[PDB]
């Protein structure tokens, strides 16, 4: 049905192998135009998400675009301290850091990505320049879709954005149908950890304390109902 | 005298009491690093008029284009009719109808109206910034953002954006000279 | 009579050396032996779920200033380093904000409570007064503090709500200047609110010390409209330990709820454009400001000559008082007229539990402040615009007309003597 | 005796209906008419001005922080825009900066007046403790404010005062780190001293709230060794309205000398250094932290294990107190005997006017005093040494060994009586 | 003598033909290793200093250097609202925006910029790539001539910079002998302007300040004596 | 039981209040954004051993240079006396004197010394970073801020720098590696 993830409740801490197939092709199709600025590269090294290994952190940070400095002005070898990329402007979009909270979030973008269908019975010829999709509403919509007020028609309206991924645009080392959904998935829970990277300590931590608190509440309750019990007996 | 000492050393004590309340109250005020930024001049000379000037201001561009009689006959020619906004988004004046008359801009201290046109070069939609010298199927401006189609004199035309490009208050400096602001 | 039981220091010689300073003396006469009646409902705690949450705001907050850097081009970014790199980070930041949540709903309910067992009636006129001073500050806090992300939505409530002081005629645009730091928003601005930000919480807890000094020599109010009967006293049992451990009883279920909330639905309650940086050259749909502040907004938002009801045609006779100053002296006066209430109730009696009619005009207006609340977020389209004028016309009709009527034609019931109710 | 003259709130029905809150009782019957005694001289007005000092500074810093911007990019360049553009400026920060010089003036002359007349001596301890505390905070608040403007000075000041706490150990490093927020001075440690530097004043406001609640509690000590005779006490006069008069004559001329300061000889107290930005990787000459802290610098500075009298090559029995730890522990036994001396002066006596040899090693005091201000600036280089080393050896001998031999034998003069002294 | 300046007193606000002065001088020789960051351009119409034209003042401005942007990677034309350029490195020297309190600061310069003489009669070779300053303390020093504890024999030392100034460098407009001491002069009270602008509205503030507060005191002196006379006139 | 119930209730109480306070003492300690700083590796990876590699840390350069047999020959003929600063700096040991078979560095987690150096490229005098590349009056390092003539192992000669080149505490990856901190 709704393709719940697995974070999606009390539980769920971020399923790995999803999140290392999201890193597959966030950063073979997604950072050709989008970044994460907000995003550390040792994160790619800390605990509840990809534990990948430091050193291919390491080859993965410097074989990416150059950062040049703070201090000297001067080309570096762009070292995992830094941040990753971040694509501007000229045919470019926005920041991904926290596009997971901007909007029930990973959905959008799942339904998003899902869902970029030729123009419609409206306005077959469509726009130039731009591309239909049936779930972004922030879009322009040509007059011809328009209702008598402005209003449109159409569930979703035109995005900017191209069609990111074919029937089988990358393969999976671990083996496994690559298809458009799957790939979808998995980017948005990408998406998500680079997000909310702490989500899993959030959840234990809601759990060790409610059950303290509840504790602490029943004992309390227990020395009320006692103190109170030589007034509240004859009645 | 009791009464003549008495006061007069309570109307001391509330005047240094003042005195030493007001800068409290002034350096609140706007410090030197910003009232410089309310006033800002840009010294046209000979832009080759017709094609465009853009200049930095309050973040966002301020767009100062000589005018082109072709594109001027096309302004003057469109009737307040089949006119997105009708305002005059120009605060330079009242919600006066969006003519080029009013639209175009003060006189260079003299009298014309149908050869200078400064506007604030961010597109109602959004906020992004339109691409000049002649563009889109009016021949004005055209927003890459979503598509919206500006006219010769700026009032929005075939797109989302729902108002025209508004005109800041700015006045002549002696035929060399605009002042924004 | 009001036993005090200084104690007389005779302990020891611990208790007798401190004749130096009375500190304990303080404590334990008056503020932990405090007599209090038997009566008191579930409705007595907000007041320590208030002082509580004061105390976690503050101290929350001393810790995030160590890692808010106040500045355009860094607070974000800031606010970025908490949430992933300190350790505690997010807790402390859903505990800010959520926190501010629960203060403002605690004080709602503390504030509804004393309306109806007439706690604004003499003789604590003070605390009332006193109450609405505090109001009027934290609200102002908040204000400062949602816009130190430097989000979306921090630059446009800011825009509006200081175009708000522009509005008046001739002081207008001056003291919006003076309150930005300039014509409009920036740098300047954010450093005002910081330090006001990081300053008025205590100027609260002073206030509290006012507060709860007044309560102190004046009574708590008790369900009913009598008093303790000084003149011994088999009613009012001290505050200790009782009352305390009730207190502290609801106070847990509070924060565990609480923290359910922050640990599974932290950013329910806030607005998801504030995690977006700012373009002060493109507005978002539908500001809305935030939900304590969604009663003014909408009383402010109504007057605009827009019914037959308008009475902005009318007030247009001087045409100095246009709409929006309308709006904005409707607002002003949304509160000063809860603030004059107890001046304006000419009752000699007490607890609406005793008052039928007055509950239901009390009833009517807890549902008229949810529904102000439910209106401040849809827009001035037809037909919101006719409930949102309804709902300000009841508001203001209450308080000025509804309680004087009633204080004249509003004593069918047997009031309850001896406080001491053993039923 | 102790005639505390409530009022009885009989001036009109506004001072009746004030008996909701009794705030003005408070202030009339205790906080301006406290019965002072006559024999006041010039020394005991510092504390009102101590008062005024400490509300001057939390004025301008909740000014300044409104233009400083705390990060190691932007502190330097925001002093500036402070001291060019914004409306006032200079005459913020540099009465920010010389008034706390004042404050610590001020506080010194405030402590040797006690010194001299008992003020330590029973029965008024609690409000010597307060001091101290007090004291503490003060100190770590103006270091805390000293880094801020990330010149170069600040930066070492903060890396030896910090190194401190990592001397001693097992437990130095991890102290070192948990303060600096990381293993050497970076932003971090700018945030945590900017919050902590905003926020310690009001704790200083609240223990002068107890050190003012202390004195009014017990009577202000007087030139004699004798109180106020209470059993009626034509001797002490209230204070308002002539010792606030007093006072205020004399916070007028100091204030007129502090402006004088500020305006012609405003960068002399300073560290020129101070006004060139942070270089990590490079150290000036003579850092010299500040003027108030050179005695206890020095008494640091001076057991080296580089004299005869060198008490650290016998210290060294035991392997972990080595020299560093013993300096550190020479400094906060230099304070803590300080805070003892109560308990340490075994005389059933008072002021010094009536203790000749007291006088004599009292002024000796106040010499060495002087002494390590001035040795503290100046080089560990022979003869300094030595000097360094007798002048923390007389502090430390009289506060242990010198006050209990003359409570002792020191009582060859005769004491005055009746407190009303018209000579 | 020693040459006082105008504002070395309690009196003395920045004589403005002088800081002109110091200003065609510091343009056309400091600047070209020198910079101020830590100074707007629009100071140059402040009341207290130069009061120039603003007309000059932009143009100036446009004719510097270029400093970029710090919205949108562009070369602008360094509109005056942005600071002074700086040099930085490769044979150049530090910012001199408040050098002149970093030091009794202005006579530094000056007894600096005065004195570059050759090498004494205990080093004549002296060294390659250093020149030799009176006054400079913190610079290097040959071993021929430190004494034998290290210290050296040398009134200064030898530092970095090059002479500044000939016999006549430049010409003033006005209207004046412009050797190198009045031009060492001029530029030291340009850069005492650049650190301490606020100079006369001290000053003015002390005047008043103490004018009103012994006025106040002197009331209050006369309200003591009078309460306090009923219990001062028998002894 | 009274006694019993009562006192753990109390104890509950302390417990949840110390783990409500710790993380409050705990945020302060290093972040995330730092933790990492501490612990640098530099991969040397072939450097072509014996010109020079640089690598930024803490704000300041890395200087890690293998050794050229002429600048170890200078090295080891080099007399304590005659030698400014011999207290070889190198925090990874004592005191002991400014050696060149202790001043050069481990031995990659073999046995020999005289073949990698690296030491903080920040002048003791002002902190500076000295030209490197055979340079100056020692076949070494040479300060163009005053002149300060740094020899083959680092130590200061010919100059007003009063000390040599600190060396930070490092030790090796096997063969491979550098760790810096
Ligand atoms: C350029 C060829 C792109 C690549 C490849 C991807 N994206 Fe993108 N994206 C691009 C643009 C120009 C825009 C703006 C669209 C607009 O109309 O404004 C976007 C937008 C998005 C968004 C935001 C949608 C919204 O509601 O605002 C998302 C969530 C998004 N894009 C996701 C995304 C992913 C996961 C990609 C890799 C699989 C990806 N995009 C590639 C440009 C381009
Ligand atoms: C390069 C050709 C220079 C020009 C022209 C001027 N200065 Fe300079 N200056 C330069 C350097 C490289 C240094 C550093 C010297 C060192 O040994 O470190 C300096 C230094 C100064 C100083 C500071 C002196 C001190 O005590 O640190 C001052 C006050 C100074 N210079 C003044 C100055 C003036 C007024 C100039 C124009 C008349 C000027 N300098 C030109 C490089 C160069
Ligand atoms: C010691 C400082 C301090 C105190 C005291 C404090 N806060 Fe804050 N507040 C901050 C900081 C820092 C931020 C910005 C970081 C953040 O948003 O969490 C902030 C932000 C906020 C926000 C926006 C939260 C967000 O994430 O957008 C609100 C709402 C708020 N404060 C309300 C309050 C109220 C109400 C009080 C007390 C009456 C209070 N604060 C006390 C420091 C403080
Ligand atoms: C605008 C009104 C108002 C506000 C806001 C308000 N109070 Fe009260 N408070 C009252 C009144 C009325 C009473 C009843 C006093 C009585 O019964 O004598 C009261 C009573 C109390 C009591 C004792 C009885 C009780 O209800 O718990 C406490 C404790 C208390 N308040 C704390 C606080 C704190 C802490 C705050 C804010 C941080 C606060 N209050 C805000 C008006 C207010
Ligand atoms: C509301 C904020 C605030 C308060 C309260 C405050 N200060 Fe500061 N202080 C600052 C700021 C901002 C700076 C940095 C700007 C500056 O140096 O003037 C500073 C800097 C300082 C400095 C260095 C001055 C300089 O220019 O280098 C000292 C010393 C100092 N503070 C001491 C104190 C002491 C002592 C107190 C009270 C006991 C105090 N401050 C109260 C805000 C404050
Ligand atoms: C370490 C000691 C110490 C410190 C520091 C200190 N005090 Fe006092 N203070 C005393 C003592 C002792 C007395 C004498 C009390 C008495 O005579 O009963 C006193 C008395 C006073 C008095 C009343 C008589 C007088 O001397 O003026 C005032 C007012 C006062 N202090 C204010 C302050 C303020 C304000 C501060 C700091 C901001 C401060 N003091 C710091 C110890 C201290
Ligand atoms: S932003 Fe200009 S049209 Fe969408
Ligand atoms: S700084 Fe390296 S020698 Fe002067």
């Amino acid at each position: 049905p709704d393709h719940a993830f697995s974070f999606e409740g009390i539980f769920g801490k971020y399923d790995q192998a999803q999140l290392r197939r999201g890193f597959q092709v966030y950063n073979e199709v997604c950072s050709a135009c989008h970044g994460m600025k907000f995003v550390p590269i040792r994160t790619l090294a800390d605990d509840g998400g990809p534990q990948l290994d430091p050193t291919f952190v390491r080859e993965y940070a410097a074989g990416l675009d150059t950062i040049i400095d703070k201090d000297s002005g001067e080309e570096r070898d762009r070292k995992e301290t830094d941040m990753f990329p971040t694509r501007v402007g000229d045919g470019m979009g926005p920041d991904l850091s926290v596009m997971a909270k901007a909007r029930g979030g990973p959905e959008y973008i799942y339904n998003y990505v899902i869902g970029f269908e030729e123009n419609p019975e409206c306005a077959p010829e469509g726009i130039d320049g731009y591309y239909y999709n049936k779930t972004f509403q922030i879009g322009g919509v040509p007059d011809t879709c328009k209702d008598a007020a402005g209003v449109k028609i159409t569930h979703g309206s035109w995005a900017r954005m191209p069609p990111p991924l074919v029937d089988d645009q990358v393969t999976y080392e671990d083996g496994t149908p690559a298809t458009v959904d799957q790939m979808a998935q998995d980017v948005s829970a990408f998406l998500m950890w680079a997000a909310e990277p702490k989500l899993v300590a959030r959840k234990q931590m809601g759990l060790v304390a409610m059950v303290m608190l509840g504790l602490l509440s029943v004992m309390l309750y227990l020395t009320n109902k006692r103190l109170w019990a030589p007034y509240k007996g004859h009645k | 005298r009791r009464d003549f000492l008495y006061h007069a050393t309570a109307a001391t004590g509330v005047v240094v009491t003042g005195a030493a309340v007001w800068p409290l109250i002034n350096q609140m005020n706007a410090s030197a690093d910003v009232k410089a930024m309310a006033s800002i001049f840009v010294d046209v000379s000979a832009v080759e008029v017709g094609t465009q000037l853009t200049v930095k201001w309050r973040g966002k561009p301020v767009f100062i284009r000589r005018r082109d009689e072709k594109d001027i006959e096309l302004a003057r020619s469109v009737p307040l009719g089949a006119l997105r906004d009708t305002s005059a988004e120009n605060a330079n004046k009242p919600g006066a109808e969006a003519t080029d008359e009013n639209r175009t801009l003060p006189a260079f201290d003299g009298t014309n109206t149908g050869e200078w046109l400064v506007m604030l070069g961010v597109c109602t939609h959004l906020g992004c910034v339109p691409m000049g010298d002649k563009s889109g199927d009016f021949g004005g401006w055209f927003c890459p953002c979503h598509g919206s189609h500006y006219d010769s004199a700026g009032r929005i035309r075939k797109g989302p954006a729902p108002r025209n490009l508004d005109i800041p208050v700015a006045a002549f400096v002696d035929e060399t000279t605009i002042k924004l602001g | 009579s009001g036993i005090p039981h200084d104690h007389y220091e005779p302990k020891t010689g611990i208790e007798k050396w401190l004749h130096d300073r009375l500190p304990i003396v303080g404590l334990v006469y008056d503020t932990i032996m405090i007599p209090t009646p038997k009566n008191l409902n579930w409705w007595w705690i907000w007041g320590i779920v208030l002082a509580f949450t004061l105390v976690l705001q503050i101290v929350t907050g001393i810790v995030l200033a160590m890692h808010y850097t106040p500045h355009v081009d860094l607070a974000f970014a800031s606010v970025e380093h908490i949430m992933r790199d300190v350790n505690g980070g997010w807790a402390m930041r859903y505990i800010h904000a959520n926190g501010a949540s629960l203060f403002f709903l605690a004080v709602y309910i503390h504030i509804f409570r004393g309306l109806y067992y007439g706690s604004y009636k003499a003789p604590r006129e003070i605390t009332w007064i006193v109450g609405m001073v505090i109001y009027l500050l934290m609200m102002g806090t908040a204000f400062m503090g949602y816009v130190l992300p430097w989000g979306q939505m921090s630059f446009w409530g800011a825009t509006v709500i200081t175009g708000l002081f522009g509005a008046i005629p001739g002081i207008g645009p001056s003291i919006q200047a003076w309150l930005l730091g300039g014509p409009a928003v920036d740098n300047a601005t954010l450093n005002r609110f910081f330090s006001l930000h990081y300053l008025l919480p205590f100027v609260i807890a002073a206030l509290v010390a006012i507060h709860i000094w007044a309560f102190h020599t004046t009574g708590n109010n008790n369900p009913t409209g009598v008093e303790v009967r000084r003149t011994a006293e088999k009613d009012t049992l001290p505050f200790w330990p009782y009352f305390v451990i009730k207190d502290l009883f609801a106070l847990a279920l509070v924060l565990l709820g609480f923290f359910a909330v922050v640990a599974y639905m932290p950013n329910y309650l806030g607005h998801p454009d504030n995690y977006v940086q700012a373009n002060p050259l493109s507005t978002p749909a539908h500001i809305v400001p935030e939900w304590y502040f969604l009663p003014f907004y909408a009383i402010l938002r109504a007057f605009a000559a827009d019914v037959w009801v308008v009475i902005l045609v009318d007030g247009l006779t001087f045409g100095i008082v246009d709409a929006k100053f309308f709006g904005v002296i409707a607002m002003f006066g949304a509160i000063a007229v809860m603030a004059l209430a107890p001046w304006l109730d000419t009752s000699k009696v007490r607890s609406g539990a005793y008052r039928p009619k007055f509950r239901m005009w009390f009833w009517f207006l807890v549902l008229d402040f949810v529904v102000l609340t439910w209106v401040g977020a849809m827009p001035t389209e037809y037909p919101y615009d006719w409930i949102s004028l309804i709902a300000s016309t009841y508001w203001f009709a209450y308080f000025l007309v509804i309680l004087p009527l009633l204080g004249a034609t509003e004593k069918p019931e047997p009031i309850p003597a001896s406080i001491e109710e053993d039923f």
